[PDB]
């Protein structure tokens, strides 16, 4: 099974330039469309361009100004794309999707690559429990996960197995500084008689921290 | 500049049925496909060339295209459908894609559940305090939080966020966040955070002392 993997969030100052890859895992990239999709910040999708390895064709949006560059591999089992003088405006998902050379749509899809342009500097989140103030009979639980850049952070409980109950809220920028929280709720009968772990990733700073509540 | 038209919104009761319209100039004799995104998700194909159906799809999602208007009919929403909709046309050697439709189940009204939590240890040890509250699961979406220390309202250094509305009960949750330092959060008893929304007459208010 055949699977679209990008690389990892990226950070670059304004006027630079990005590249981010589309790797076709286990699968190929002849006989397909490959295309180039991004999206800021709770905004809409738009095309950027798509490009054919079979017809060796690539094509672009206006509204890029020349900015796009999309590219392939010998292997033909990668694809890149290229944006160039980078401004704020370009803080967006970027995202590559495939389908087939005959038809119109893509059917496979990338998880996204988040490229945020910026000239703030990396810094490892700080990871605080929100412990029931000094119980009733459903209780909330919390991680605050403070002063981290850039995004994203990855937060779980219970290294995943828990999931019912959970709010993971949107992160917030302050000060070129990030912040997320996340609650969980529980029935009483369980806390502290279970550990309730936060689980917080920031590969940026390849930073892995647990957080029993 | 080829222009598609989707409704920035559409609202359903649960089990009922839900059509997303795809306003495109003679879009009819174009091939019509439409993309679902959850919040934290990447598009995922559900309806190509007008009305095909991907494996793994379910039925209740079906498409249809004519005129000027194509249409994404998804039948007994539940819950799990609650997401971002596109739709997407070639024209002119070009993609579009229509701005988002989202999708939004009802569900009855919700008094918000209140939290409130005092700083760690761990950020008091780094000179900081953070003092977080917790609004969940209410349902309509608009509230409101306040910020009072030992009885007067602070405004500042104050952070908010909210959640797209529950993949599993259609409510919505928000967190607020008030930060000082450990200094400042020492020079102060009272720390108080209370909730107004639509269910109640009075605000719901959650409060702790640094005392005990």
């Amino acid at each position: 099974q055949v699977q679209l993997v990008q690389s990892g969030a990226e950070v670059k100052k304004p006027g630079s330039s990005v590249k981010v890859s589309c790797e076709a895992s286990g699968g190929t990239l002849s006989n397909y469309v490959i295309t180039w999709v991004r999206q800021a910040p709770g905004q809409g999708l738009e095309w950027m361009g798509g490009f054919i390895p079979t017809f060796r064709t690539a094509m672009y949006a206006q509204g890029f100004q020349g900015r796009v560059t999309i590219t392939a591999d010998e292997s033909t089992s990668i694809a890149y794309m290229e944006l160039t003088n980078l401004r704020s405006e370009d803080t967006a998902v970027y995202y590559c999707a495939r389908g087939p050379l005959s038809r119109g749509y893509y059917d496979y899809w990338g998880q996204g690559t988040l490229v945020t342009v910026s000239s703030a500097k990396t810094t490892a989140p700080s990871v605080y429990p929100l412990a029931p103030v000094c119980t009733g009979s459903s209780v909330t639980l919390g991680c605050l996960v403070k002063g981290y850049f850039p995004e994203p952070v990855t937060l779980t409980w219970n290294s995943g197995s828990l999931s019912s109950g959970v709010h993971t809220f949107p992160a917030v920028l302050q000060s070129d500084l990030y912040t997320l929280s996340s609650s969980v709720t529980v029935t009483s009968s369980t806390w502290p008689s279970q550990s309730i772990t936060c689980n917080v990733a920031h590969p940026a700073s390849s930073t892995k921290v647990d957080k029993k509540i | 500049s080829y222009v598609l038209t989707q409704p920035p919104s559409v609202s359903v009761a649960p089990g009922k049925t839900a059509r997303i319209t795809c306003g495109g100039n003679n879009i009819g004799s174009k091939s019509v496909h439409w993309y679902q995104q959850k919040p934290g998700q990447a598009p995922v194909l559900v309806v190509y060339d007008d009305s095909d159906r991907p494996s793994g799809i379910p039925e209740r999602f079906s498409g249809s295209n004519s005129g000027n208007t194509a249409t994404l009919t998804i039948s007994r929403v539940e819950a799990g459908d609650e997401a971002d909709y596109y739709c997407q046309v070639w024209d002119s050697s070009s993609v579009v894609f229509g701005g988002w439709t989202k999708l939004t189940v009802l569900r009855a009204d919700a008094a918000p559940t209140v939290s409130i939590f005092p700083p760690s240890s761990e950020q008091l040890t780094s000179g900081g305090a953070s003092v977080v509250c917790f609004l969940n699961n209410f349902y309509p979406k608009d509230i409101n939080v306040k910020w009072k220390i030992d009885g007067s309202e602070r405004q500042n250094g104050v952070l908010n966020s909210w959640t797209d509305q529950d993949s599993k009960d259609s409510t919505y949750s928000m967190s607020s966040t008030l930060t000082l330092t450990k200094d400042e959060y020492e020079r102060h008893n009272s720390y108080t955070c209370e909730a107004t929304h639509k269910t109640s007459t009075s605000p719901i208010v959650k409060s702790f002392n640094r005392n005990e």
